[PDB]
């Protein structure tokens, strides 16, 4: 997160770090708990990932200094990426981990809602993004949990930004014209969580940009109220 | 939250 701030331990309870142990132990992507052996992230994190027995999901974590060996995780069952993903800059950059064991909830680890379908056409102006990634484009996976308040741009404001790029309505761009706080390495498949009617929902799975935090370049994120029949399918199936 | 996840 770039001109992010420190998040107060429990602030994104929704928040996980997705962990690698090959070849040695370290953070690898976002993630957002949507359901007890759910967890909502994007597509492009699993490139040559070829087995979900190398995942750790390690949720209720401030710090990344919280993770020993004795640190408790949530193993993965299944990686579920969607069938039409080729890249995170032609979108469909989103996938589903189930985990082996379910989520205990509490004051430290609980889901987000999805987008209500009725809610496509409401205006989210409290937006924020947060994660463990890079303050800038040459840096480290930071120990706190950072979050940044950005605001949403239009497809329209997002297409003008990204010439030789197609911005679908299954993406929302969020950024200021002036560039200063977004996203960036190690921030993907973390949420983009709004607070509508004092209810947070997860509108956003961080993707791609050019850069981090340039003027004129907003994060672009995977628009979640496109993909919630998707989401249902593979979460709900018989 | 309106959308509902089985458990
Ligand atoms: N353990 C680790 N050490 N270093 C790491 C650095 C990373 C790392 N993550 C990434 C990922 C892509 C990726 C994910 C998993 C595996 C391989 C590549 N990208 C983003 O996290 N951010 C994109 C973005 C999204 C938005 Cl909305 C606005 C701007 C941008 N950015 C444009 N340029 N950068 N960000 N790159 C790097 Cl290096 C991970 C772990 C570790």
């Amino acid at each position: 997160i770039v001109g992010g701030t420190a998040s107060v331990r429990g602030e994104w309870p929704w928040q996980v770090t997705l962990h690698t142990t090959s070849p040695t132990q370290r953070h690898l992507c976002g993630g957002s708990i949507i359901g007890n052996q759910w967890i909502l992230t994007a597509a492009h994190c699993f490139y040559g990932v070829e087995s979900p027995k190398i995942l750790r999901v390690y949720s209720g974590i401030l710090n990344q200094s919280e993770i020993k060996e004795d640190t408790s995780f949530f193993g993965v069952q299944e990686i579920i990426i969607h069938d039409q993903y080729k890249m995170a800059e032609s979108g469909y950059d989103i996938a589903l981990l189930k985990l082996e064991t379910t989520v205990g909830y509490g004051d430290s680890q609980r889901p987000i809602c999805l987008p209500s379908k009725g809610d496509r056409n409401v205006i989210y102006t409290d937006c924020w993004v947060t994660g463990w990634g890079y303050r800038k484009l040459r840096d480290k996976i930071q120990n706190t949990l950072q979050k940044a308040k950005i605001p949403l741009v239009t497809n329209e404001e997002c297409q003008k930004r990204y010439r030789g790029h197609k911005i679908t309505h299954k993406m929302i761009c969020a950024g200021y014209r002036e560039g200063g706080k977004d996203a960036c390495k190690g921030d993907s498949g973390g949420p983009l969580s709004c607070k509508h009617n004092e209810v947070w929902h997860l509108v956003g799975i961080t993707s791609w940009g050019e850069g981090c935090a340039q003027r004129e370049r907003p994060g672009v994120y995977t628009n979640v109220v496109e993909y919630v029949d998707w989401i249902l399918e593979k979460t709900q199936a018989v | 939250c309106t959308t509902k996840i089985k458990p």
